[PDB]
C-alpha cells in the first residue's frame, strides 16, 4: 500500500509512475528540486531532501513505509550510505538499484534485501522475449 | 534536524504568502472594528479599514483618538492587532528566511541549524520577555500615579506598542508629557530599538557573542554599527536644528533637549511616538526625519521602512562606485551584485510609489508639499508620525494612505523575494547596449 | 579608417577628461565675466562664478538679468559660453563614446567612422539647426525690432534654445510669447532636437530607409519616450493648471494647450517659461520636478538623469514586479550592468539632491517645495526658477554652483566609473546581506 | 514570407542575410549569444534558444513559419534532434544541413524535406561552373 | 601569532581550523572562492587571491606573517611557484605540502624550510601508533 | 633609427626593450591592450591596434619606418596576412618571426626579407656557445 522511492532519475521516476497507477501511496524524495517537481504530479507526496543526512531520514519516517527504493545511480557512495542509514532507520524491506557488479557486491553484504541491476536484468528478459 | 521541503510545483511563492497573510488578517480585523463593542461611537467602513490597516501594519496613524474613541475591549483588540502586525511580520519574515535557506542549502548539495518550531518558539519567547522587561519598568511609574488595575494596562499597552514598533498611545498627546521623563523615554526607546533590531541580529549575538564581534555575520555587524550611528547622527542633528526653536525644544532644559532629541531620533526609525510636536519642527529637521523614517528598522524586525541594511548596502555601493572599485566590500566581505541590485531597486521602486502617492494626495486634499511628503513617507515607512495631514485627511486621501500603508509594510520584503526567484525562461533576446548618464 | 588608440599607462580616465574639460572652461569664463567690458555695472566674484557656471553648464539660472546687466560684448560672450557648454558637451560625449567603442572593438578582436568626420557632423548639424531656428525667429522679430537688433535676438535665442540653455534677453523669459505659436514651436523644436542626442540623429539619418525596426535600441527608446514624455507633460500640465487664473486660466483654449506643451518641452533642460512657475499649483510643480529630473537625451546638449536612464529603470521595475529574469526592451535584453548603472545613477542623484536641499535649507530660509524645486532645476540644468534664486545668499550661491557643476557632469562621469573600475588582485569572500 | 533559421554558423547567417535582403522576415535562433547578436543587426527577430528542447520550440511557434532551416553543423545529434522536434511541432517544410551521407539518410528517415550537403553540393556546383 | 595558509583543501582547512582553535590568527588564501567561504566562517581573515602572482603576494604582505603554509596539493607547478614567490617576498619560514618525493627535493632546492608529505608522514605516524 | 614592432609577446617585448635601450624610436603595436600597456613604459609610442586590418596599417605610416618586425606567433594566418599588408603598404624591409617550418616557407615565398625562427636559431647559437 505505502511505498517510498529515493532518487528520481529515469529509473526512479518510472517506479513512481507505475506505483501510482495501482493506487498506492508513494513518497518520492530527491536531492534535486527539478526532479522532485517532475514527480510531484505522479506521487502522493514529493519532497526535496538529502537521504544521506541521517537526521533527515529520521524525520521522514521510512520505518512506517512498507518498502523503500533507493534509486541513486551516478554516485556509488551515496547509494551505499543511504542504504545503511535506511537500515538503522528501521526499514524492514530495502530495495537498492545498482549500476555495477562491484556496487552490487557491497550492497548485498551491507544488508540490502533486493539489488536491482537494470542492464543485467533487462538483458535476461529481452533475451526471453526474443526466444518467445 | 530534518532539512527538507515540499516544492510548489518556477517562480517564488514568498511574495504570495506575504500578501495573503496581511490581507488574511486585514479583512477580519477591519470588520471587527465596526462593531460598537470596540468603539464608543462606532467606526465607519473607511475609518475601520484605516484603523485596522494602521494596526495590522503597526503604522500607528489614527483617524480617531485611540485613548478616547475605543472602549476597554477595543484597546484589547488593538493590542492583539499590533502584536499580530509586528511580531507576526518578524515571525513570518524569519520563517520565510528559514525556508529560503533550506531551499538554498539543498540546492548546493544537489550540485555538489535548528528546526522551524524551535525558531518560532525563540521568536515568541524573545518578544514576550522583551515586553515583560519593558512592562515592569513602565509599571514602576504609572501604577503609583494611575492605580493598580489601570497602571498595569497602560504599561502593557505601551510596552506591546513600543516593542512592535507600532506607536499607538493611550494619551491624547503621544508621550508629549514624558519628554523630561528618562524612565518612560528610555524604556520605550530600548523597546523599539531591540524590537526593530531584527531577530537574526539578536540570534547571532545570543549564540556567538563569545566568539567576538569579528565572527558575527555580516548582517549582524551592519546592524550593530549602523544603528548606533543612525541613533547618534539623528540625536545630534535633531538637537542642533531644534535647540533654538521655542515651539519644540527651546523651552526644555539642557538634559531635556538631549532626551527629546534622542527620543525622536529613535522613534523615527518606525516606532512613531513623539515627545515633541513635529507640526512645529524646522524644515531642515523634517528633511532629516524623512531620511530617518525611510531608512527604518532592521530587516527581520517588528517594524521598518526600506531597512537599515538596504540603506547600508546602497550607501557603500555608492562609495564603491565613486571610488571606481570593482567590488562592494563590507567587513572584509564582498556584497554580490544581485544584492546591490536588490538594494538599489528597492530605493528606486519605493521612490516611484512614493512620488505617485504624494501626487495623488495633493489632488484629493489640498495641503503644502512638505506636509504631504512627510505624511506619505511616514505612512509608507510605517512610522506613522503625523505633521497635521492625517487630522484633516479627506475621504479619498484615506484610501491612498491605506494602500500606501499596505505597500510600504510589505513592499521592500516582497520585492526582495521577487528579485531572488524570477520566473525561468526558455527564450532570451540578444543583449544590446543602452546609453545612460 | 584606422581603429587604434594609445593606452593611458600604469581605471578609466573618461571621468578625469570630463571634469578637467569643464573646470578648464569655467575658471577662464569666470575670470572673464568680472571685467567691466562685459557688464554694465560689473560682476562680483560670486556673481561672476555663478554666471559662468550657469552658462558653461547651460543651466540658465541668473543672479542678474541677462538683457539688462550685460553689455553688447557681454551677450556675445554669453552666446560663446552657452554654445561651448551645450555643443562642447555633446561633442565630448560623442568623442568619449567613440573611444569607448574603439577600445571595446579592439578588445573583442584581441579575445576573438573617423573621429574627425564625427566632430564635423556634430558641428554642422548644430549650425544647421541653429540657422533654421534663427531664420524662423528672424521672420517674426526683425519686422518689429529692426534689421540689426532683431537678427541679434534671433541668433541669441536660437543658440540658447538648441544648447538647452534657456538664457533669454527679455525681462520675463518668453512670457510675452505665450500666445505666439511661431516662436513657441520654433524654440520647442530647437531643444527637442538639441536634447535628442546626436547618436539618435545619426542613426535616423543613416538608417531611416531600413525602418524603425532596425534602428539601434537607444534610438528607439528615445524616439518613443520623448513623444510620450512630451504628451504626458502637456496633458498633465493642461489638466492641473486649466483652472488656475494666475498662470493659464486667462489664456484661450489654444493658448492653454500651447503653454502646456511649451512647459512640457522646456522642463526637459531648456528652462524657458511661457507662464509663471512661481504661481503654479503644487501638483504641477511635482510633475515638472519629475520631468526636469528625467531630462534630455544622453549624448545631447541637455541634462537630467537622461531619458534612457529613466526608461531602463522604469522597464527594470516592471521586470522585477513581474518577476521576469531579463529586462527586455524592444526585443533586446538589457544587460545587468546597464540596469545597475541606471539604478546607481538615480540613487546617487537622490543622495546629492537631498544633501543639497538640506544645505540650502540651512543657509536660506524658504519652504520645502521652493528649495526642492530650485535644487532639482540646478542639478538637472533646467534652470527654471520658482522665486528662490532671486533671494539666494552667498552660501546658497556657492551650493547652487556646486550642484550645477555636479549635475552637468555627474551622470556621465558616474556611468563611466561603473564601466571601468580599477582591477584588483585581492577579493574577499562573498557574503549575503538581508535587504527589504 | 516568414522563415526560421536554426543555427547561425557560416551557412545559417548566409541564408538569413540572403533571405532578409530579399524582403522576407527571418527568425534567427542559436544557443551562442554572440552569433545571435551578430545576426540581430539585420535579422527581423533573433532569439537565443535551445532548439533541441521540445518545450522551447513550442514557445518559438515554428509551426507558424512557412519554412524552417536547421543549420546546426558540428553537433550532429543536435541536428537530428532539432529536425525531429520541428517535425513533431507541425512544421510543413524543414530544410536541414547535413555534413555526411550517413546523417542525411537519418534525416530522411526523420522527415526532413530538403537536405543540403554544403561540401558535396558546392563541389558539384563549382564543377559545373568550371565546365561552362 | 600570525599565520598564512595558502590553499584551502583538506590539509589547508585542517591546519587553519587547528591554528584558529588554538587562539592564533590565520590568513586563508585560495583561488577557489567556494573554499574561501567555509574558511571565512572561522578564519580571522580569508582572501580570494592567486599566490603564484608576484604583485598579488606583495599585496598580501606575507612578509608580516611569522609562518606561511602552502597547501597546494594537486597543482605541483602552483606549489613550486608559490614557494618561490613567498621566498622572494621575504617570509622567514615556509612550510610546504608535497605529494611527491621529487616535488619535495625541488622544494628543498627552492628554499622551503619544512616540507610535509601527508601520505608518507601519516603512514609513519600510523605505524608508530599501531606498534605502541 | 626608427623601427616598428608588431606583436608584443615575449619575443617582441624583448626586441622593443633592446631597441629602445640602444637609443632608437620604436612603435610597439599589439591588439591586446595589456601587452601594449606593458611595453608603453619602454617604447617611444605604444598603440593598441589590429595590424591585420588594412586601413589601420595604412593610417600607421609603416612605410616611413626603416624596419618593421612582425612578432605574431600563435596565429599563423595573422602573421602571413600582416606580412602581406605590410608589404602592400610599401614597407621596404619586413622581418617576420615564424614558429614552424611551413610558416617559414610561406613567409619566404610571400616576400619577407628576414624570417626568424627562435628555437632553431638559438639552437645553433647555444651549440656554438657550448663548442667555444
Ligand atoms: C510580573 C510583573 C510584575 C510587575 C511589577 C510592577 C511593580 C510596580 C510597582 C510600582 C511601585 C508600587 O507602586 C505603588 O502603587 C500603589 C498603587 O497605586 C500606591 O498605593 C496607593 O494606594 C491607593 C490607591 O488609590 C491610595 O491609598 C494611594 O493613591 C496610594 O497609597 C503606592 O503608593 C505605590 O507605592
Ligand atoms: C526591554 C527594553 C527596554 C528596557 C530599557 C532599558 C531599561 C529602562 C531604562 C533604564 C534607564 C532609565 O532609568 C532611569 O534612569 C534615570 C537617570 O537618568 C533615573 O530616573 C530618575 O529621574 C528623576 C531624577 O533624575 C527622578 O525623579 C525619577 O523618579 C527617576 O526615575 C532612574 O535611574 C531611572 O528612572
Ligand atoms: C545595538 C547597539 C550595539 C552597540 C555595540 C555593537 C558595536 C560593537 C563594536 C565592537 C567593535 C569591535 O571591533 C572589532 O573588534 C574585533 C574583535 O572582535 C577586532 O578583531 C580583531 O581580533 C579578532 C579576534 O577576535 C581577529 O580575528 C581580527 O583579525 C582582529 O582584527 C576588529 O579588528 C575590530 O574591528
Ligand atoms: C556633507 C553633509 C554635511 C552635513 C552638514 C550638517 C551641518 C549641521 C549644521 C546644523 C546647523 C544648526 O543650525 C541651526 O539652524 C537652525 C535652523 O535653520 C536655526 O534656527 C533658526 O531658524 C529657524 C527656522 O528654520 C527658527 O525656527 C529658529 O528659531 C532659529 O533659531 C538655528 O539658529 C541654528 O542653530
Ligand atoms: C550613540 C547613540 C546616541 C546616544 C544618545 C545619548 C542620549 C543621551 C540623553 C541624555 C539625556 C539627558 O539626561 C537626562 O536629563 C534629564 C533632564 O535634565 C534629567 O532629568 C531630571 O532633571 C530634570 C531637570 O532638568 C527634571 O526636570 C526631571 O524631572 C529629572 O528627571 C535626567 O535625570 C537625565 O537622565
Ligand atoms: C516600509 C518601507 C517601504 C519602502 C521600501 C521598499 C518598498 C518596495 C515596494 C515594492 C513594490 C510593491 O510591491 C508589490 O507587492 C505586490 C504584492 O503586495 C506585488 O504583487 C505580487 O502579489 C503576489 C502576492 O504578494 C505575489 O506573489 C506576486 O509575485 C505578485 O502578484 C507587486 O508586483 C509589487 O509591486
Ligand atoms: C542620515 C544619514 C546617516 C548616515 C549613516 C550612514 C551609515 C552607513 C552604515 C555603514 C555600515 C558599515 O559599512 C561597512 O563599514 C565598514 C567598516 O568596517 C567598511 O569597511 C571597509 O571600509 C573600507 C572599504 O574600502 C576599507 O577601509 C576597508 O576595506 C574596511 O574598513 C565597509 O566597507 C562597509 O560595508
Ligand atoms: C543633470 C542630472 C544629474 C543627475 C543624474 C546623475 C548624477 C550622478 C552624480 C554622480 C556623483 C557625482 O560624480 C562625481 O564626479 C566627480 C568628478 O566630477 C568624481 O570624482 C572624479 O573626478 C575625476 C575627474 O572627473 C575622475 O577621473 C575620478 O574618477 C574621480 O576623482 C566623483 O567621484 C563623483 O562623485
Ligand atoms: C541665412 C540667413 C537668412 C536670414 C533671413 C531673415 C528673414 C527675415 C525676414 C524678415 C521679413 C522682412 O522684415 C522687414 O523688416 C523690416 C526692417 O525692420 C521692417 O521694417 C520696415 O518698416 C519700418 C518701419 O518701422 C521701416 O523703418 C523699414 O525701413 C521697413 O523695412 C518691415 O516691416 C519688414 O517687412
Ligand atoms: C530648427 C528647429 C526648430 C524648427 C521648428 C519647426 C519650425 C518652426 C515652427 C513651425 C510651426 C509654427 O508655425 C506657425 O504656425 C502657425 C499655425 O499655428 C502660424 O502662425 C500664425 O499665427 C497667427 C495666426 O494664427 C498669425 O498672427 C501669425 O502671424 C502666424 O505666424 C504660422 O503657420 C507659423 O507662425
Ligand atoms: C522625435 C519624435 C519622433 C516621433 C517618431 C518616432 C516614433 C516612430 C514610431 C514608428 C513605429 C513603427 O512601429 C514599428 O514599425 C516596424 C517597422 O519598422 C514594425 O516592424 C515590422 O516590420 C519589420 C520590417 O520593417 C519587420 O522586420 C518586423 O518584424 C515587423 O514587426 C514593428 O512591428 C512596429 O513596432
Ligand atoms: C497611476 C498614476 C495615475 C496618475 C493619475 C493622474 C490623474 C490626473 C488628474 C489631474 C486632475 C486635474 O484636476 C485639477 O486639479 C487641480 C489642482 O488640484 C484643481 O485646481 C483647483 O485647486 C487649485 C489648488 O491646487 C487652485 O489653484 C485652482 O484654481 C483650482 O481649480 C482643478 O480644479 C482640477 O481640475
Ligand atoms: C505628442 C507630443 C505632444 C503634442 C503636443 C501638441 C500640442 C499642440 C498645441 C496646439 C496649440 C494651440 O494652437 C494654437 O492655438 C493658438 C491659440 O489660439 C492660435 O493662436 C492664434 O489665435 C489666437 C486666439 O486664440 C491669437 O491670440 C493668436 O495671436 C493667434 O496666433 C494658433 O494659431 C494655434 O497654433
Ligand atoms: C511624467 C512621467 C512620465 C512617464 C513616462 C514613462 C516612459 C518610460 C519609457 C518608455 C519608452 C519606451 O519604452 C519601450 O516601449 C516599447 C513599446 O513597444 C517596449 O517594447 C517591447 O515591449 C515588450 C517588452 O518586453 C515586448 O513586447 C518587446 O520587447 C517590445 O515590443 C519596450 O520594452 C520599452 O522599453
Ligand atoms: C551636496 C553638495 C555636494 C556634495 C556632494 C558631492 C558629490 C561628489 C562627490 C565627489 C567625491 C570625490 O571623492 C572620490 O572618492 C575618493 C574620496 O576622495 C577618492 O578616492 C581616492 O582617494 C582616497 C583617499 O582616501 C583613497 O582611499 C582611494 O583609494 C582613492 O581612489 C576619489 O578619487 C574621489 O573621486
Ligand atoms: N543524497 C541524495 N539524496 C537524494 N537524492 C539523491 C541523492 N544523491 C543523488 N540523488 C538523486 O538520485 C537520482 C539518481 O540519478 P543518477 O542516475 O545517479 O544520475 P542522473 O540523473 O545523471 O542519471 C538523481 O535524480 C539524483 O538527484
Ligand atoms: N541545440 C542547438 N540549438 C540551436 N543552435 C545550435 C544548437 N547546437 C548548435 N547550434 C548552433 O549552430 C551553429 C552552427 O554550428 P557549427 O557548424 O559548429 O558553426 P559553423 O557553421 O560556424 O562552423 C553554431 O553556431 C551553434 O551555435
Ligand atoms: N595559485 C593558487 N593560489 C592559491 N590557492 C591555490 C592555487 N592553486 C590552487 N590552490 C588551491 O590550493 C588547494 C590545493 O588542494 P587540492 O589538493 O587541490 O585539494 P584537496 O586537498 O581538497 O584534495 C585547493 O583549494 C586549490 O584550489
Ligand atoms: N592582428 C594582430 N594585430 C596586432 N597584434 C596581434 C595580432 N594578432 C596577435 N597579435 C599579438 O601578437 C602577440 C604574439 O602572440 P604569441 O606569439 O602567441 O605570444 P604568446 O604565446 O606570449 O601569446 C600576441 O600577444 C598578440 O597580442
Ligand atoms: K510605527
Ligand atoms: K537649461
Ligand atoms: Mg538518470
Ligand atoms: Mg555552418
Ligand atoms: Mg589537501
Ligand atoms: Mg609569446
Amino acid at each position: 500500500k505505502q511505498f517510498a522511492v529515493i532518487g528520481l532519475g529515469r529509473f526512479g521516476l518510472a517506479v513512481c509512475k507505475e506505483l501510482q497507477d495501482s493506487g498506492s501511496q508513494v513518497l518520492a524524495v530527491d536531492i534535486n528540486e527539478d526532479r522532485v517537481k517532475e514527480a510531484a504530479g505522479f506521487v502522493s507526496q514529493a519532497i526535496v531532501a538529502n537521504c544521506t543526512h541521517e537526521e533527515t531520514v529520521a524525520e521522514l519516517k521510512l520505518d512506517d513505509y512498507d518498502m523503500v527504493m533507493i534509486a541513486i545511480g551516478a554516485d556509488v557512495n551515496a547509494s551505499i550510505l543511504a542504504t545503511l542509514i535506511a537500515k538503522e532507520a528501521g526499514v524492514k524491506s530495502v530495495w537498492v538499484k545498482a549500476n555495477d557488479r562491484f556496487q552490487a557486491r557491497v550492497l548485498q553484504k551491507i544488508g540490502a534485501d533486493h539489488i536491482i541491476m537494470p542492464e543485467r536484468d533487462m538483458g535476461i528478459r529481452v533475451a526471453r522475449k526474443m526466444l518467445d | 534536524r530534518g532539512v527538507f521541503y515540499v516544492p510548489d510545483g518556477a517562480k517564488g511563492g514568498e511574495p504570495r504568502i506575504i500578501l495573503l497573510s496581511f490581507l488574511g488578517v486585514l479583512l477580519p480585523s477591519a470588520v471587527l472594528l465596526t462593531l460598537p463593542v470596540f468603539s464608543v461611537s462606532g467606526l465607519s467602513i473607511t475609518d475601520a479599514l484605516f484603523t485596522a490597516t494602521s494596526a495590522i501594519s503597526v503604522t500607528g496613524l489614527g483617524v480617531v483618538d485611540t485613548g478616547q474613541h475605543f472602549t476597554l475591549a477595543g484597546k484589547i483588540l488593538l493590542m492583539c492587532l499590533m502584536q499580530i502586525g509586528g511580531l507576526g511580520q518578524m515571525t513570518l519574515s524569519a520563517v520565510l528566511l528559514y525556508m529560503f535557506g533550506v531551499r538554498l542549502s539543498l540546492r548546493q548539495q544537489a550540485l555538489a541549524q535548528v528546526n522551524l518550531r524551535r525558531l518560532v518558539k525563540k521568536i515568541v519567547t524573545f518578544a514576550l520577555v522583551a515586553e515583560a522587561i519593558g512592562f515592569v519598568f513602565l509599571s514602576y511609574r504609572w501604577v503609583p500615579e494611575m492605580g493598580w488595575q489601570t497602571g498595569m494596562f497602560y504599561a502593557l499597552f505601551h510596552s506591546i506598542s513600543a516593542f512592535n514598533n507600532a506607536g499607538f498611545a493611550l494619551f491624547s498627546d503621544s508621550m508629549m508629557s514624558f519628554v523630561n521623563d528618562p524612565l518612560v523615554s528610555f524604556t520605550l526607546a530600548g523597546l523599539f530599538i531591540f524590537g526593530g533590531l531584527g531577530f537574526t541580529v539578536i540570534g547571532d549575538v545570543w549564540r556567538h557573542w563569545r566568539k567576538g564581534f569579528h565572527f558575527l555575520h555580516i548582517h549582524t555587524k551592519i546592524m550593530l554599527i549602523a544603528t548606533p550611528l543612525l541613533l547618534l547622527v539623528g540625536t545630534v542633528l535633531f538637537w542642533l536644528l531644534e535647540r533654538h526653536n521655542p515651539n519644540t525644544m527651546g523651552s526644555l532644559t539642557t538634559g531635556g533637549q538631549w532626551l527629546a532629541a534622542f527620543f525622536q531620533s529613535a522613534s523615527a526609525r518606525t516606532a512613531g511616538f513623539n515627545s515633541v510636536d513635529l507640526t512645529q519642527f524646522t524644515q531642515p529637521a523634517l528633511l532629516i526625519m524623512i531620511v530617518l523614517m525611510l531608512i527604518g528598522a532592521g530587516s527581520t524586525s517588528t517594524g521598518g521602512g526600506i531597512k537599515v541594511s538596504t540603506f547600508a548596502v546602497a550607501f557603500m555601493a555608492t562609495w564603491t562606485f565613486l571610488r571606481q572599485k570593482k567590488h562592494v566590500v563590507m567587513f572584509k566581505r564582498t556584497v554580490n551584485w544581485p544584492t546591490v541590485t536588490k538594494s538599489l531597486a528597492i530605493i528606486v521602486v519605493s521612490g516611484a510609489i512614493l512620488t505617485t502617492a504624494m501626487f495623488l494626495l495633493m489632488l484629493t486634499e489640498k495641503a503644502s508639499f512638505d506636509k504631504v511628503m512627510f505624511e506619505t513617507i511616514s505612512a509608507f515607512a510605517t512610522v506613522g508620525l503625523t505633521a497635521g495631514l492625517t487630522a484633516e485627511l479627506s475621504e479619498p486621501g484615506k484610501y491612498i494612505m491605506i494602500v500606501v500603508m499596505i505597500i510600504g509594510r510589505i513592499g521592500p520584503l516582497t520585492l526582495a523575494y521577487m528579485l531572488a526567484r524570477p520566473e525561468p525562461t526558455l527564450i532570451k533576446y540578444p543583449e544590446d547596449t543602452v546609453l545612460t548618464g
